[PDB]
């Protein structure tokens, strides 16, 4: 742990990237977090909302 | 069945046919939620409750 600053910078960047990756699969109030499933299941007006 | 004793059937392990229902057009109410009634119900489901 003599290089704590560089490790901390790398960990913060990885944590931010992983958080974005995790947020990619959030419902956000929609019926599903998978876009392809929504498109293959729902009609174009409700699909687009 | 009567409404209070609503009868439930499980549609399991069979190739579904939804096209005949849509194209029949004798069923006045055709309101579909989640899945769309405009020829998209031709998919696969783990469990269908009727």
């Amino acid at each position: 742990s003599a290089l704590g600053k560089l490790q901390d910078v790398v960990n913060q960047n990885a944590q931010a990237l992983n958080t974005l990756v995790k947020q990619l699969s959030s419902n956000f109030g929609a019926i599903s977090s998978v876009l392809n499933d929504i498109l293959s299941r729902l009609d174009p007006p409700e699909a687009e909302v | 069945a009567s409404v209070y004793a609503w009868n439930r059937k499980r549609i399991s392990n069979c190739v579904a046919d939804y096209s005949v229902l849509y194209n029949s057009a004798s069923f006045s109410t055709f309101k579909c939620y989640g899945v769309s009634p405009t020829k998209l119900n031709d998919l696969c489901f783990t469990n269908v409750y009727a």
